[PDB]
């Protein structure tokens, strides 16, 4: 398999270099050729990235997504000079679905607690916005710049929070998550909010493992904050369940107040599921 | 461990992109978020470097140092368009102690003889110096160009010399090392010069295997040039041990002229430390050189061996 | 060690044979001789019986209790024919203590699901009760006879519930437990009520293992009844924790009504614990 | 499995204690409670025993039967002091039905040759005889007393026969078996007859290993005596097959007199059975026996060999 991606990278570099020379040469036919070199890779790579969700090799999947992002940059590098908005719109919609699918990968990875893949998927998400932003520099919509910046910001806050879990302080992690959910509130994407919720669940599970049920109530409270901002019933179930898990550990600690809170918030999550 | 480094690096990516986007809008709030993140990254990365210095995985440290360089670039990029000096000053201070700690990492790696880590650390030092030089031009501290430039150039000359050690033309390595000490001496950080002296000790430690005692003395002549700036007693002590190793072999090789010159270098170092045990041990071997020159019947070299042995004794 | 039980049994047999002989061949000196042999055997066993709890071999422990019960039969026979209500007191105290200790053994075994020991301890309790009834018959204590009938009824009900658990019919077990709690209420012993509650906990644990949350709520409703009458906060805590298990399992089933009951039951247990 | 048996037994023991306590005190409610408890346990135990038989573990099944016999003892203890006939009838039904099942277990165990099961099963049967006796006396019925006595005597003969199967004295075994059929024929119990026949079959199987064809035929003469009352067609088949196996050994020994007696038994059984393949196999071997008796040339034996083989053909 691997050679495909390596050759696609070479073909993306060839399209980029041809366009660099073509602007010295003053030639549109080279731009047509380059656009075709790029499109022939892009459509096949998109199908591969979709296919890889069946195959489960998330390393090859995120590498294919990175190849798509790298191609998207080269496509923008042509399209911003070539003056056609359909080509820009194709690249933009492709990049938007690429970032969205990276979030879908990240949701699985963080549910599994594979922060390793999560940081790499978040890295794809951080870089992917740059192409949309450099497109928006030319298209003039500050709204796209805001979306792009926010997209990076939320994935960056998740990265900052993940570091505190690996460093082993759930309260610092929850404080960072409390920043992350505000960043996601500015961003306004439900699927990023699902990523936040899945992280907040994994954080709550960490806080239970460390016996810090009070911090776990905060972690779950952020989880249901994300769900209350953008609905997902299976999240709300998992959260409500986890909040009973927290209530049970709080019962084991004899802390009736934290147990009562954990029940009331478990009940809020159930009430939001409706 | 390595997860944290990835996270910090990718936080720097984020801050870099945040500045890249913000400069089209003039979004000071995005720049402020980025700056606060970059400061946090520096703070956490310093903690990481301190801990790694206990843990002994030098790669974690040097990667953290590259992250610190990248973060210092992000700080500088935000700072230069705000035009404030403190925003440059904090980054410069961080970068200086980062580079200084990196020189300790490089020194340890070169003393242990791990060229891989040496090359990595030296490259990190060149990158750190690039941030310092970029800041220096934009701020008008032209002497900071000199200090950055020398720190870079020396770090590169050390890497080049390491390549020449691996090829085996040790005098080409010494030719590089002569330029290396010259470059370092143009701004004069004693810690860099300690690292240079440790590289010259690596050259000497390798030359003992090869038996070109003549070129080994030329390497020691570089070593003492640097060591005479810095004054680290154990460096000077090691230089004396190498010079006596060189003498003991040069005696067996019958090249008492090179042996006498090795002693002439030995005292040049040993006098700076003033350790009587070294100075007496050195003078004792210097009379063994004189004895060997008499055993050759090499009258004038024996007179020079008397001169150097007595002059060495004359310092203790 | 085992030899000591076997020889203690032999001393009981010798004492039994002597007492049987003495009722034919009347002699107060032989009767006192037999009483001395018997009480000595009882106290010699008592040292082992108290020791065995430290040693943790519950089989040897309940076997030592079986020695004490068997000896108590002979003590009672000697005492009632000789006319010494003090020896009836000593035998009754030996039996009541041994039964109280056996109830604890049964509780520990039921917490393990090591029902083998529980059934045997209950068997010891039945034989102990048999002796107690023989004693009470001569004292005229109708209250103790009613207690023995109740005790044997309750131990039988526990045994039936245990059987229903090995069979896996938790509903039949709960139906039997509903009889058991009434029988224990009639008996008026909090430690028997603890055994009933511990059984009800183990029943609920089975229902949870099998996912039968509805029957588990019924089981918990019985358990908390027994605990509410007994007044043991450690039981009430364990009940509240198990009720939160049932609640989490109910959210796992998505059943809001069974969740609601499970929370109300956990809150009843909390309300009694204070 | 094991636990549930133990628990039921313990419930029966509890019912026993409760019935003792109640009968001492004279409280009617406690008697009624005991009766209710005992009945539900009995209903449970019956189902368990039916299932244990279908599981094919005879040992667990005979423990379940022992539990049922204990339950019947407690039920009878309650009933005989309570003063009602239907309670005693239920206990009698339980006891007899358990005994039927137990004898079927014993029959299987004897044909498998599992002495341990068979011995345990006889002990269960003896215990059932005790329970039957207690019921029968206090009910007041001479016919049921006669059942209990005759069954017990027949069981004792079966035990003696099992002991003879251990000991290897086949004459002692037949002496016991003669009394066993005497008791069984006085009783008219189909299962007791079935058991006696199966025991006689294993006695014969062992007598053949010893080569004692004579006593094997004496045992077969008892076997047909029983089987002719009972009408167990497959037992009649097993008997006839064995009678031919015995006759074949009597031919190999040249004891044509024993072989002709073995045929005389075989045809007696075959005439009850009406199994055509058996009848033809019997007549086939009857001619083989007559052929060897003609090779011996004993005229009076040949008149018998004629008479038997020809009568066999006259039925076939």
């Amino acid at each position: 398999p691997e050679l495909f991606l390596q050759d696609l990278r070479s073909l993306v570099e060839a399209a980029r270099i041809l366009a660099r020379l073509a602007r010295q040469r003053g030639d549109e036919h080279a731009l047509e050729r380059a656009a075709r070199w790029a499109e022939q890779a892009a459509r096949q790579a998109e199908r591969l990235a979709r296919q890889a969700r069946k195959e489960g090799n998330l390393e090859l999947a995120l590498k294919a997504l990175q190849i798509l992002v790298n191609a998207a940059y080269v496509l923008a590098e042509i399209a911003r000079d070539r003056g056609n908005e359909e080509l820009l719109e194709y690249a933009a919609r492709l990049a938007e679905e690429a970032a969205r699918q990276a979030i879908e990968i990240a949701a699985q990875a963080m549910e599994e607690g594979n922060f390793e893949l999560a940081l790499e998927a978040l890295e794809i998400i951080n870089e992917a916005a740059r192409v949309l932003a450099r497109i928006a520099h030319h298209r003039g919509n500050q709204e796209l710049l805001e979306k792009a910046a926010s997209l990076t910001h939320a994935s960056a806050a998740l990265s900052r929070a993940i570091a505190a879990i690996l460093e082993g302080d759930v309260e610092k992690a929850v404080r960072a998550a409390q920043e992350a959910v505000k960043a996601a509130k500015e961003a306004g994407d439900n699927d990023m909010l699902r990523a936040v919720a899945i992280a907040a669940l994994r954080i709550a599970k960490e806080a239970e493992k460390q016996g810090n049920v009070e911090v776990a109530v905060k972690a779950a409270r952020v989880a249901v904050e994300a769900a209350k901002q953008a609905g997902d019933n299976d999240v709300l179930k998992r959260v409500s369940e986890t909040l009973l898990s927290i209530a049970a550990e709080a019962t084991k600690q004899g802390n009736s107040e934290v147990m009562e809170k954990a029940i009331r918030v478990s009940e809020e999550a159930e009430k939001q599921a409706g | 461990p390595r997860l944290v480094l990835r996270a910090l690096e990718n936080m720097v990516r984020a801050a870099h992109t945040l500045a890249e986007i913000a400069r089209d809008n003039g979004n000071e709030e995005w720049l402020e978020r980025a700056a606060r993140l970059a400061e946090e990254v520096a703070r956490r990365a310093e903690r990481l470097a301190r801990e790694a210095r206990k843990e002994g995985n030098l790669e974690l440290a040097l990667k953290a140092l590259q992250i610190l360089v990248n973060a210092a670039y992000v700080l500088a990029e935000i700072a230069r368009d705000r035009g404030n000096e403190e925003e440059l000053e904090y980054a410069a201070r961080l970068a200086e102690e980062a580079a200084r700690q990196a020189i300790e990492i490089a020194a340890q790696a070169m003393e242990e003889g791990n060229l891989e880590l040496a090359l990595k650390a030296l490259q990190i030092i060149v990158n750190a110096a690039y941030v310092l030089a970029e800041i220096a031009r934009d701020r008008g501290n032209e002497e900071l160009l000199e200090k950055a430039a020398s720190l870079a150039e020396a770090a590169a000359a050390l890497a080049e010399a390491i390549a020449a050690i691996l090829e085996g033309d040790v005098e080409k390595a010494v030719r590089a090392a002569q330029e290396a000490v010259k470059a370092a001496k143009e701004a004069g950080d004693n810690d860099m010069l300690r690292a240079v002296a440790i590289a010259a000790l690596r050259i000497a430690k390798e030359a003992e295997k090869q038996g070109n005692v003549e070129v080994a003395v030329k390497a020691a002549r570089v070593a003492v040039e640097a060591a005479k700036q810095a004054g680290d007693n154990d460096v000077l002590r090691k230089v004396a041990e190498q010079a006596l190793r060189i003498a003991k072999e040069a005696e067996k090789q019958g090249n008492v002229e090179v042996a006498v010159k090795a002693a002439r270098v030995a005292v040049e170092a040993a006098k700076q430390a003033g350790d009587n045990d070294v100075l007496r041990k050195v003078a004792e071997q210097a009379l063994e050189i004189a004895k060997k020159a008499a055993e050759q019947g090499d009258v004038g070299v024996m007179q020079k061996a008397m001169d150097v042995a007595l002059r060495a004794a004359g310092q203790a | 060690p085992e030899l000591f039980l076997q020889d203690l049994r032999s001393l009981v047999e010798a004492a039994r044979i002597l007492a049987r002989l003495a009722r034919q061949r009347g002699d107060e000196h032989a009767l006192e001789r037999a009483a001395r042999w018997a009480e000595q055997a009882a106290r010699q066993a008592e040292r082992l019986a108290r020791q065995a709890r430290k040693e943790g071999n519950l089989e040897l422990a309940l076997k030592a209790l079986q020695i004490l019960v068997n000896a108590a039969y002979v003590l009672a026979e000697i005492a009632r024919d000789r006319g010494n209500e003090e020896l009836l007191e000593y035998a009754a105290r030996l039996a009541e203590e041994a039964a109280r200790q056996a109830i604890e053994i049964a509780a520990q075994a039921m917490e393990e699901g090591n029902f083998e020991l529980a059934l045997e301890a209950l068997e010891i309790i039945n034989e102990a009760a048999r002796v107690l009834a023989r004693i009470a018959h001569h004292r005229g204590n109708q209250e103790l006879l009613e207690k023995a009938a109740s005790l044997t009824h309750a131990s039988a009900a526990l045994s039936r519930a245990i059987a229903a658990i090995l069979e896996g019919d938790v509903e039949k077990a709960v139906r039997a437990a509903q009889e058991a709690v009434k029988a224990a209420k009639e008996a008026g012993d909090n430690d028997m009520l603890r055994a009933v509650a511990i059984a009800a906990l183990r029943i609920a644990k089975e229902a949870e293992k099998q996912g039968n949350v509805e029957v588990a709520v019924k089981a918990a409703r019985v358990a908390v009844e027994a605990a509410k009458q007994a007044g043991d906060n450690d039981v009430l805590r364990l009940v509240s924790e198990r009720a939160l298990s049932i609640a989490a399992s109910s959210v796992k089933q998505g059943n809001y009504e069974v969740k609601e009951k499970a929370i109300r039951v956990a809150k009843e247990a909390n309300k009694q614990a204070g």
